[PDB]
């Protein structure tokens, strides 16, 4: 039936996964123990959780996600949290040694004797599943353990299983903030390996997430709890089609088919419109028109790109809550009459609408608004090239003076792979303008 | 006796048939449990045209539901009348379409066509003699077009002596949501023109306008839109089920309706659409019925035939009228705009009067038209296809499914021939 | 709300009146006392056999 | 399973809850299957010698009926039912609703029952079940002795009538009395309304 | 009716012994004294115990087994244990002297004057028995006392009574662990002597038992308490067909007829699939599909043999608990469709199924999980010859230099008996390869 498996690689990609499942357990009323109240919803694992959790005859919801990590501290800490009894123990795949931010160390040195283990996990997850539309891979481009470890495993799950979807989600590196100067090294290493096997790679950047916080959510001082909850809401919105229904229902197969124009480029941009404070939502009102304008207001995007510097190809709005076809279709019709929004002439239409009756709920101890009509805006535009354009000139300078290569040639690589990725990136940029040129 | 078996295809038809069937049950007065409440002998007399009977007085509908997505029919089954629908005829697949035409035409159909054919022949042997078949689907629907094109092709050689009624809704001209949408329609219409005998054309934009024009209710449900189209499709069916002097056979109609073989596209027409006060502010008279009947605003199908002219017109009247008011109105409409007809055919109107009104209103009518207003339609779909076939956007999927650009060439070429034909016969 | 409570929390207070049962889950790292010295019970039970006696003899646990 | 197919278009595998099976389970030396002991009823009694070991499985409600073989007779028996959860002897054959099965609200001391056919009579029990009976009286208000105190404290007129007759049975004031007289002298004062269970 | 006698040879085979009835008395609820409460299950000895115990008019459950031993220490301490009052005193056949790990010392020096005494027990227990389907022989190949004494009694019980089954159970020698370097001497002595008389010999190895403990049972440091309880369950599962019933019942006679293909080789492999910790079973689920994959998982077997290095002839699954044929017959159908599993082409069918409604139970103060559906996997594959292949090169070198022969030739042997064994073994591998040839 309608189910998928979530994968969280990298200790930065694990805390995001926990919050999502903490959010996920909310709308289903999951008690931390693992069971419902005396209300009868348990069975052979067949109810709203069947797409998400495995509350089988034993009565305990088993999340259908695997947590993989290479440093035991944080994964032990969450294993000492509140919902650890929900979690399957050795789905929390831990590690005793780190990759030291090295892509290849997380790809060659230790991955060989760990991939076989997680290979056993996925197959014994694969057999119990029925439809298993695809996977939910949470990672990071500049992963201290996220980058290299994900790379090889995504290769192996591609070669055995090339018939289903693979959904990729990584924090995009901050264009001007770099916690490590080796971050470009592994990041382009990820991209060139992932271009020929990844299905749908979705990115996000924290600075504009921070920028949102103190703009409209009015958060001068945020925490990951805020970040994790809001991104956890994002995946909740896109997965609401699986949980609930609506006037029409859409699936990841449609998202793949209708968003990506041509092979290689599969990197659209998400955005959630009703990101407002409770008090602001209190004495103000929400309707489709303003959220349609707000979702297309350039400063509301979390990627530092000006849409007027590029051109639009695909769009996707997922209206969750109490909406009618009437106002939406007229509103987007006005958007088509807009002159600023420069779609490419190739597509007369480039939007996919998802209508869901269920309104997004609040979380206890939360900071979001009380939304009745919500929408997640997934779009792809030519205004994304400057990102890798920023990356390449950062790389070429450092590569020319070949900084810290002694670290990498020290443990077993050569320059050829680092060479290949550059023209691969050069291939990507030229494709972007070639399709950018009408 | 002569009966009809219905086909419910595509996820749009999933709302259609359910709304289509419930009106009929309410029209005939069957309760949601299925136990009819016998009040009108004639509706008891003419229920065998569509429904078979089970034990305990529960009229089993002779319809088949087909889909791939379980969630849609679960809502349908959990609907007020799902119990009136059989677990038998609920046929489906274990696959997601991706809203893809090729998958539903070559990949997923293969393992399901066997089951659906085995189904329909079972109820085909259940009944005596069919007039034909009718299909509720969409030309732009990923599953409806994919299933329909396969099925109608197979049915053609199976029973080449019956009626292949096709009820398909055209997507919004301005907006299509689906971006491969022009591909899917062009693919389907290539086979549709070959296989069908009749086609209804429906669009939501006019339905949206009709909400603004006469419904006047700002925010309606899409189901009420189905209520409208179900009312339209029911009117043509009222002819068969009801006595009163009007000739009901669609073949009685189609031969008067179809001058040349490739004319399958026809437009609906309906009678009083009434608003807030007009219910108590209307003098319900055949003149004003005829007035509102022939209104470009009362038009709902595709676009205004004002851009073109009229080939064949046929209106069915339901209620207690007489031969003279229909006669004089036809004279009235003939004189008002004589040149707007085509000189090819004079007196091109076909009138049928049903003496059995609906339950709720007395004076009512339906109209079916074949005008020179479809040029803009396939002319419209021409430009997108040419521009999107110009640079073969969104093509790696279908080639991955096994199709090639060549099939596109004749599909548009056939449509181009239709452009000339619709142009040449009028201009 | 909390930071303003600090005013009532400090100002006139500062002024003075001028006076689990089922242990834990396996492959857990991080040394709590005892463990490996005692043995022969499952990691779940080893934690919960301890959990009751970690309150008894290795009581230096607070 | 008829109702499993009566769920939706797709089937579902219902089962028995492990919960009730967990607590209600003979674990270790502790047992849970009650064992009562009674006779059969016919026109004339021939083999009422076999004290029927009716074994109500508290986890499965599956009354096993076992037989101890008696010296020099035609019994040659033992088990009568293979631990089968048995249908209520008050049901129909054309069924339209969920039919019922024998619960635990009838096996009072000195009972008359039917296991699908032969009418069976209960006389006594074992201590362990009665120990269980006295523990949880929620489903066993018969085991509630204080309840029986109210029924017999209702009657006040027979006070002297009580005093003399049960005085009459005694003759030496020995401060004991046999059960056989004691049970009999009680059945009248309740006018045949006392059930054996509370008398025990 | 349905009964068998059990013989426990060697102080290795004794602690595994008492663990059996410590288990056995449990599901029967037997008090350590030897009597039930005032409830009635006693009589002429005819109830659930009649197949195992002898609870006559005295009312004391007398186990139908014999404990033979040569060192008074361990047999006396159990005679001072908890259930010693249950045990018949002189069926604890004790001894005052050891065989010193020597097969022949126990086979010639002392066995002659002890075998008569045990035979007196054997015939006297045989007379009281009525059905007496077969024997239970718990012994050990590397028997300090198990080796020699078991062989001679097996020889004597074979000649007088060769019309019934004999079930042998000995710990298989560890592939790499050697508690004694004289073990190869007596081990092949046992093998060559037993091939022409033994009906069904079943082996096991403790290292893999150890490996399971810290994989899923979460036992990083076990004791025989755990070890004996695991194997004690194994014989309990196979004997449940006699104790209880199910959809169908099977007997040891079917085990003999259907498992062994040809004479000589009668050495299948046993396995139990739902080996799991309690909490794992607590918040996970058991069903036929996953346990069927697990039971054919190569690391689930207690013998260091890779099934992909050999080919299968026979298999047996014993479903103890709540199962239905539908998901059973479907799942096993999927198993035969699998390509990695390589049965020999001669047998289209090589499996024997046992269905028992009774769910397996836990032991108080125990280590197993609370199991509803269980299965014992008695299977035979050609991949076992490696162990004998391992033994011969171990044996040939040490025989080439004749280590410690003066111990054996000192107390009354020569080389011909050793000499006959190597070609009998060499026959075994060549037989194994000929049956390995199609
Ligand atoms: N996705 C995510 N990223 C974070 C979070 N907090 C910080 N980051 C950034 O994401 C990057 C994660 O990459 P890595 O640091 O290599 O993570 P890793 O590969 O699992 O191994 P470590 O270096 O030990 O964390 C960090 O460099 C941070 O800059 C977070 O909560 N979630
Ligand atoms: N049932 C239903 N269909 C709608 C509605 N609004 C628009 N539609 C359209 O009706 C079309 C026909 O439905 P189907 O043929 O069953 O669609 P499909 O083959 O499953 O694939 P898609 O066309 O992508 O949905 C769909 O493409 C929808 O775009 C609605 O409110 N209800
Ligand atoms: N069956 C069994 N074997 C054990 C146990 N503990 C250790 N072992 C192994 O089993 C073997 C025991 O064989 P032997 O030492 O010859 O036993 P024995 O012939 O009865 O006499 P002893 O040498 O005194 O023990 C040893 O090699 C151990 O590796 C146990 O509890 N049961």
């Amino acid at each position: 039936m309608r189910e998928c498996i979530s994968i969280h690689v990298g200790q930065a990609g694990v805390q995001i996964g926990n919050a999502c499942w903490e959010l996920y357990c909310l709308e289903h009323g999951i008690q931390p123990d693992g069971q419902m109240p005396s209300d009868k919803t348990i069975g052979g694992g067949d109810d709203s959780f069947n797409t998400f959790f495995s509350e089988t005859g034993a009565g305990k919801h088993v999340p259908r996600a695997v947590f993989v990590d290479l440093e035991p501290t944080v994964v032990d800490e969450v294993r000492t949290g509140t919902y650890r009894q929900l979690f399957h123990p050795e789905q929390l795949i831990t590690g005793k040694e780190d990759a030291a931010n090295n892509y290849a160390r997380g790809h060659y040195t230790i991955g060989k004797e760990i991939v076989d283990l997680v290979l056993d996990r996925i197959r014994k997850l694969a057999d119990l599943c029925t439809g298993l539309q695809g996977f939910l891979i949470f990672h990071s481009f500049g992963g201290g353990t996220g980058s290299g470890f994900a790379s090889l495993l995504m290769e192996r799950l591609s070669v055995d299983y090339g018939k289903k979807s693979k959904l990729e989600f990584a924090i995009y590196p901050a264009p001007q903030v770099s916690t490590a100067v080796v971050e470009p090294y592994n990041s382009i290493l990820t991209t060139h390996t992932t271009l020929e096997h990844s299905d749908c790679a979705f990115m996000v950047d924290n600075e504009a997430i921070y920028d949102i916080c103190r703009r409209n959510l009015d958060i001068e001082r945020p925490t990951y709890t805020n970040l994790n909850r809001l991104i956890g809401q994002i995946v909740s919105s896109i997965t609401a089609s699986l949980r609930f229904d609506g006037a029409l229902n859409v699936d990841l197969t449609e998202f793949q088919t209708n968003l990506v124009p041509y092979p290689r480029i599969h990197f659209p941009l998400a955005t959630y419109a009703p990101v407002i404070s409770a008090e602001k939502a209190y004495h103000e009102q929400l309707s489709v028109a303003e959220i349609t304008n707000a979702c297309f207001e350039p400063a509301n995007q979390m990627v530092k790109c000006d849409p007027r510097h590029g051109k639009y190809m695909a769009c996707c709005m997922l209206y969750r809550g109490d909406v009618v076809p009437k106002d939406v279709n007229a509103a987007i019709a006005t958007i088509k009459t807009k002159r600023t929004i420069q779609f490419v002439d190739w597509c007369p239409t480039g939007f996919k609408v998802g209508i869901n009756y269920q309104p997004p709920t609040v979380v206890p101890g939360g900071d979001l608004a009380k939304v009745q009509r919500a929408v997640c805006m997934l779009s792809n535009t030519t205004a994304i090239a400057e990102a890798w354009a920023r990356l390449d000139h950062k790389f070429d300078l450092m590569y020319a003076k070949r900084a810290f290569v002694h670290w990498y040639v020290g443990e077993g690589m050569e320059e050829g792979e680092f060479s290949e990725a550059r023209e691969d990136l050069a291939a990507l940029e030229k494709d972007y303008e070639e399709v950018g040129v009408d | 006796m002569r009966e009809i078996v219905h086909l419910q295809a595509g996820q749009c038809g999933n709302q259609i048939g359910a709304k289509f069937w419930e009106v009929i049950s309410d029209e005939h007065g069957i309760d949601p449990t299925g136990t009819y409440h016998g009040d009108s002998d004639l509706q008891l007399e003419r229920i065998n045209v569509y429904y078979n009977e089970a034990t305990g007085g529960k009229y089993v509908p002779r319809a088949v539901l087909v889909d791939l997505e379980p969630g849609t029919m679960d809502s349908v089954r959990s609907g007020p009348f799902g119990q009136i629908f059989r677990p038998d005829n609920f046929v489906f697949g274990q696959s997601g379409a991706g809203n893809n035409w090729a998958k539903g035409h070559y990949t997923e159909g293969a393992e399901l066509v066997d089951s659906v054919l085995d189904v329909v022949r079972k109820e085909a042997e259940s009944c005596d003699c069919l007039q034909g078949f009718q299909l509720t689907h969409s030309l732009g629907g990923g599953t409806g077009s994919g299933m329909g094109t396969l099925l109608i092709s197979k049915i053609r050689e199976e029973y080449p002596d019956r009626i292949m009624n096709t009820f398909s809704v055209v997507p919004s001209p301005k907006v299509s949501d689906t971006v491969v949408e022009p591909y899917n329609a062009t693919l389907s219409v290539h086979q549709l023109v070959e296989n069908t005998d009749e086609t209804y054309c429906i669009d939501n934009e006019a339905l949206y306008d009709i909400c603004f024009r006469t419904l006047k209710l700002t925010t309606p449900t899409y189901g009420d839109l189905n209520h409208l189209v179900s009312a339209t499709m029911s009117g043509v069916t009222t002819c068969l089920r009801f006595p009163g002097q009007l000739n009901a056979d669609l073949r009685k109609l189609a031969v008067n309706m179809v001058p040349f073989p490739r004319l399958h596209f026809f437009m609906p027409g309906f009678a009083p659409l009434t608003s807030r006060g007009s219910q108590q502010y209307r003098a319900l008279t055949v003149p004003e019925l005829t007035q509102q009947m022939f209104d470009a605003k009362n038009m709902m199908a595709a676009c205004d035939p004002r851009h073109g002219r009229y080939l064949t017109v046929a209106a069915v009247f339901r209620g207690r009228m007489s031969m003279k008011e229909v006669d004089e109105q036809m004279l009235n409409v003939q004189n008002k705009n004589s040149s707007y007809f085509v000189e090819w055919i004079p007196n091109n109107v076909k009138t049928a009067v049903c003496d059995i009104p609906p339950r709720g209103l007395k004076m009512s009518a339906t109209f079916i038209g074949n005008s020179t207003a479809i040029q803009e339609l396939f002319k419209r779909i021409s430009e997108q296809f040419t521009a999107m076939f110009r640079r073969k956007a969104f093509l790696h999927w279908y080639t991955g499914e096994g199709m090639d650009e060549m099939e596109f060439t004749e599909a548009e070429s056939n449509m181009n021939d239709l452009v000339s034909e619709y142009q040449q016969y009028q201009d | 709300t909390q930071a303003m409570d600090d005013f009532d929390k400090n100002q006139f207070v500062f002024r003075h009146p001028v006076c689990r049962s089922q242990g834990l889950i396996p492959f857990y790292m991080g040394f709590i006392p005892s463990m490996q010295d005692n043995y022969a019970l499952t990691f779940g039970n080893s934690t919960r056999r301890a959990y009751q006696k970690e309150l008894d003899r290795r009581s230096h646990t607070l | 399973d008829s109702f499993r197919s009566c769920v939706g278009l797709k089937p579902t595998p219902h089962r028995k809850n492990f919960k009730k099976f967990m607590e209600l389970d003979s674990f270790g030396n502790i047992s849970n299957i009650l064992r009562y002991f009674g006779k059969l009823i016919t026109h004339k009694c021939a083999d009422v010698d076999r004290i029927f070991v009716i074994a109500f499985y508290l986890s499965d409600d599956t009354i096993s009926v076992f037989e101890p073989i008696e010296n020099n007779s035609g019994n040659a028996g033992g088990m009568f039912l293979k631990r089968s959860r048995v249908k209520k002897p008050g049901q129909e054959v054309f069924k339209s609703e969920f039919s019922e099965y024998i619960k635990a609200e009838e096996l009072y001391i000195g009972a008359t029952v039917n296991i699908n056919g032969y009418l069976f009579i209960l006389l006594n029990a074992d201590e362990y079940t009665l120990n269980y009976m006295e523990n949880n009286t929620d489903k066993f208000p018969y085991s509630n002795f204080e309840l029986a105190i109210q029924k017999l404290k209702q009657e006040k007129s027979k006070s002297r009538e009580i005093t003399q007759v049960f005085a009459a049975a005694d003759y030496n004031h020995t401060k004991v009395v046999p059960y056989n007289t004691f049970r009999d002298i009680l059945m009248s004062i309740t006018m045949g309304k006392l059930i054996d269970q509370e008398l025990i």
